[PDB]
DNA sequence: TTTTTTTTTTTTTTTTTTTTTTTTT
């Protein structure tokens, strides 16, 4: 009996005694050399955590036997190097089940720790930052119909279902269910009688202020004999289906985020915006070039009108909109900039706000700077390039006289926070290690 | 030829006795021409500083030096300023470790 | 057509499969590239300005073209250029060179370098 | 030996695709 931790490939005789804390579906695959089935599972003991995976014939022998939250004895498997891109655990190693792998269930679970939930009150979810794990409990209010969609990235039809989860905070929050768990959901008993549902490892999404989605390792339990679901049970039946609730918001993408960080290759490789519906994304990119010609235009000096202005017969600037002439045309940016990253290059358009911080200058101040010399004007622009920015963007289609083109529009452009950006990458590189 | 100059924290000193290294710290105390540094390693390093050094009135610092034969002291070759009068030392510790993991990019 | 964060040691290791063709770094075209280094020497010519530049991984020349006195010996710099090898000598042609924002970017860059490399490689 | 983490939602502003360092060491 080894602790999980002491497992290595340096040691062949061994037995762990761990409790499954999550189980994968049976995942198939089709490719050039192979075709088959894998499934995985996450182990726990006193000492630590380790993933374990069965391929093809071990799915048959073991998928039925290993169920979540039960404690098993595992023996005579292989210990491999973890593929950390395909796992949550920090372990250097994982296990693969071979054709000798012994598994029996221990009726001794008391040495073996139990999955400690760190629950978040629904009304506290807004304190947890998007794309992060979370354990959450609450009364299922109601649930939505099964929605099947094709995603634009996978291009593989998604079955989807949404649930409403409420607690003492009186706040309601949407939680998305995926795949089989979605479909076979109402097959779960006591599912209309306002069950309490317990979630481990749930993703916190910012669509609708806060929202929740599941992963392959997520876990919902229907009506658990944990004190908390009883408190809620006592709470809900006595004053819950009485009082009214708060929907969070700020159809559905519950658990979704409102603009994923994509590389430039991804935005194009996914055909973002090539459709009716605008797609939103986030790009970390460097400004490589700014288009000199037609950077600015003369605008309605009117309030809350920026309709272009034009020189009439009396050499004045008229807006067609507010129906008036001015001696002074308001300069505004119709910026056209070329941003690059390591995956490719791409054009963005930005308006007066964002372009001003990109050139650290109002358009008027730039106009005044061009009337003095072109040297001090192109200088300003050159000096705008070679700077990195986090780009909040939308991709939408344009009808230029029957012809279509994709235009990517910077909604907000902050400058890269290197400390934080750095840390993020630290996390990504650690994944290949 | 320029030898790559390793980016190190306080515990890498041993591996580079005699060599030129590069190191980043929070400045603790300045006693004459000696500087006391806080590493990303959270260890402390002692640096023998150039006469012309106004380091005192600065917070985080990057020293290009020679590890000296003792285990933990340092001749300053050059010195770079950062902070203000908010470098991320935890990030630095990580950049140290990851650069160590990738000689093909950061060394010979 | 890409902008690759690189270390100077990457630059020098990049291959140019003989003739005078485009350099490769990790089985990928190495066109426009970027990096952070300190300015060690500065020579000025009527045509161009050649800076001697080191990032702890190696040193390379970068010359930019006159048609930036802010930057100084022993100050970090962001470089945006292209690798040219004339007569075996390797150098970068910078249209863009800037003093580094805060030190944290130096750090950031090393990582951006590893991460980009990892993604071309796997 | 062998494979992944999905959805979703909006301005008022010109024209419609743009040229990045150009030449010596
Ligand atoms: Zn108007």
């Amino acid at each position: 009996i080894y602790p999980i931790e002491g497992l290595s490939p340096y040691q062949n005789r061994w037995t762990i005694k761990a409790r499954v804390t999550s189980k994968s579906d049976i995942r198939h695959w089709s490719n050039q050399r192979g075709e088959g089935k894998l499934f995985s599972v996450n182990l726990l003991d006193d000492s630590g955590e380790i993933k374990a995976t069965g391929f093809n014939d071990a799915v048959d022998r073991f998928y039925p036997l290993l169920q979540e939250n039960h404690v098993y004895l595992i023996s005579k498997a292989r210990v491999n190097i973890a593929k950390k891109q395909f796992s949550n655990l920090q372990n250097e190693y994982e296990i693969t089940f071979e054709n000798s792998t012994e598994i029996e269930e221990c009726t001794d679970a008391t040495d073996v720790p139990e999955v400690k939930y760190e629950f978040v009150r629904i009304n506290e979810l807004e304190s947890v930052e998007a794309n992060q794990q979370c354990d959450v409990i609450g009364i299922l209010d109601s649930y939505g119909e099964l929605s099947e969609i094709v995603s634009k990235a996978s291009q593989r039809p998604v079955q989807k279902r949404e649930l409403t989860l409420v607690d003492q905070g009186n706040r309601s929050v949407k939680l998305t269910l995926w795949g089989k768990t979605a479909e076979t959901f109402p097959t779960n008993a006591g599912v209309d009688e306002k069950p309490v549902l317990a979630f481990k490892g749930v993703k916190v999404g910012d669509f609708g202020g806060r929202s929740l989605s599941m992963f392959s390792s997520s876990t919902m339990l229907i009506n658990p004999d944990i004190t908390e679901s009883h408190v809620l049970r006592g709470w809900y039946d006595n004053d819950g289906a009485h009082a009214q609730f708060q929907p969070y918001t700020n159809g559905g993408g519950a658990g979704a985020n409102m603009a994923e960080r994509r590389t430039i290759v991804q935005v194009k490789d996914e055909n973002l915006g090539m459709s009716e519906k605008p797609d939103y994304f986030n790009v970390r990119a460097t400004v490589v070039y700014i288009k000199q010609e037609n950077l600015y235009y003369t605008a309605c000096a009117s309030e809350g009108c920026n309709k272009k202005v034009n020189l009439d017969h009396e050499n004045n600037w008229r807006c067609e909109k507010c129906d008036r002439s001015y001696a002074t045309p308001e300069y505004r940016y119709i910026l056209s900039t070329n941003v690059a990253d390591a995956t490719g290059q791409m054009w963005l358009s930005g308006f007066n706000e964002d372009a001003t911080q990109l050139i650290g200058m109002s358009a008027g101040e730039l106009h005044k700077l061009r009337e003095e010399s072109e040297s001090e004007f192109s200088a300003a622009l050159h000096r705008a390039a070679n700077r990195m920015y986090m780009f909040n963007c939308r991709a939408k289609m344009d009808t230029f006289n029957d012809t279509a083109r994709v235009r990517y529009t910077i909604s907000r452009a902050a400058p890269v926070d290197f400390a934080k950006a750095g840390m993020e990458l630290v996390d990504a590189i650690r994944a290949y290690m | 030829m320029e030898k790559p100059t390793p980016l190190i924290n306080s515990s890498m000193l041993g591996q580079y006795v005699g060599q030129t290294v590069r190191i980043v710290g929070k400045v603790h105390k300045v006693t004459g021409n000696t500087l006391l540094m806080q590493t990303s390693d959270l260890g402390n390093v002692e640096i023998a500083m150039t006469p012309d050094s106004d380091v005192s009135s600065s917070t985080f610092v990057e020293v290009t030096g020679k590890v000296s034969d003792a285990g933990s002291s340092f001749q300053a070759n050059q010195i770079r300023e950062f902070t203000t009068v908010d470098v991320d030392l935890t990030l630095v510790e990580n950049v140290v470790q990851i650069s160590a993991a990738f000689p093909n990019l950061f060394s010979d | 057509n890409t902008l690759r964060p690189v270390t100077i040691r990457q630059i020098l290791n990049a291959e140019q499969p003989h003739p005078d063709a485009e350099f490769i770094l990790d089985g990928a075209e190495l066109g426009q590239l970027t990096f952070v280094a300190v300015v060690r020497n500065i020579s000025r010519n009527a045509t161009n300005v050649a800076y001697s530049v080191e990032d702890g991984t190696g040193q390379i020349e970068v010359r930019q073209w006159l048609d930036a006195s802010e930057i100084r010996n022993n100050v970090y710099v962001r470089v945006l250029g292209t690798l040219k090898s004339f007569q075996n000598r390797r150098s970068i042609s910078s249209g863009h060179m800037r003093p580094v924002i805060d030190y944290n970017e130096v750090m950031f860059h090393r990582l951006e370098a590893v991460h980009a490399h990892l993604q071309v490689t796997r």
